[PDB]
């Protein structure tokens, strides 16, 4: 749990962000699980350089007939 | 109205062909300058009853039925914005207009406030019709602007 929130912070802060670093940020021991740990993300580890790169209503239709509804039902 | 002539002599009988066999005839009332040129003398009155047509009065309606290619049509977005900042003056001008009201009307009596407000602009009723045409205005506009920034596109 640790570990993936600190992909999910990772993955919109740091832009070409190295490998080396990422081994020790994430807290793992040998590359080899951070790379897999990477590929799970789906970073891409080009040259070990990891770029993670990444209802309501209708608006102003629905708000404008609400409010002439709103007006006029009352009258 | 319709009229036609009372018949002669029947004055001596008096009974001026009117044999009131129904309602629908005494209903309408004879006018009051029209007894004077004499209504009851000369020329008893007729009623008169508009009947129409289904077809007609569909279609008589078409006199107030807009050209279908005005509704989508806004109108120029510079007078839309000068009207808003016109009509936003005229609202701060009335309210203050309002607040001199308000601090007036603590000391008038009853017998001057039926009559107070026949001469000058009430600073209310100003201020609702504005508020009111105002937000009328704006909300075809943007009713207008979201439905062709959808549909047109």
């Amino acid at each position: 749990a640790i570990r993936d929130e600190i992909a999910k912070n990772t993955e919109l802060s740091y832009d070409f962000l190295p490998l080396s670093n990422i081994k020790a940020l994430l807290f793992f021991n040998n590359e080899k699980e951070t790379e897999k740990f990477a590929l799970e993300r789906n970073w891409p580890i080009v040259n070990s350089k990891v770029y993670f790169n990444n209802d309501q209503k209708t608006n102003i239709i629905e708000k404008a007939m609400d409010y002439a509804i709103s007006i006029e039902n009352i009258v | 109205d319709a009229f036609r002539l009372i018949d002669t002599g029947a004055l001596i009988n008096n009974l001026e062909p009117r044999q009131t066999t129904s309602n629908t005839g005494l209903l309408n009332k004879a006018n009051i300058q029209a007894l004077i040129h004499g209504l009851n003398r000369h020329y008893y009155s007729l009623n008169i009853d508009y009947h129409k047509t289904a077809k007609e009065t569909k279609m008589l309606m078409n006199l107030h039925k807009e050209q279908w290619q005005s509704g989508l049509k806004m109108y120029d977005y510079e007078e839309k914005e000068e009207s808003n900042l016109a009509a936003t003056k005229s609202m701060v001008k009335i309210a203050e207009q309002y607040s001199k009201r308000i601090e007036e009307e603590k000391e008038l009596t009853e017998e001057e406030l039926k009559t107070r407000y026949v001469g000058r602009q009430d600073p209310k009723k100003h201020l609702s019709e504005t508020a009111d045409e105002t937000l009328e205005n704006n909300i075809v506009s943007v009713l207008t602007a979201g439905v062709n920034s959808v549909a047109i596109k």
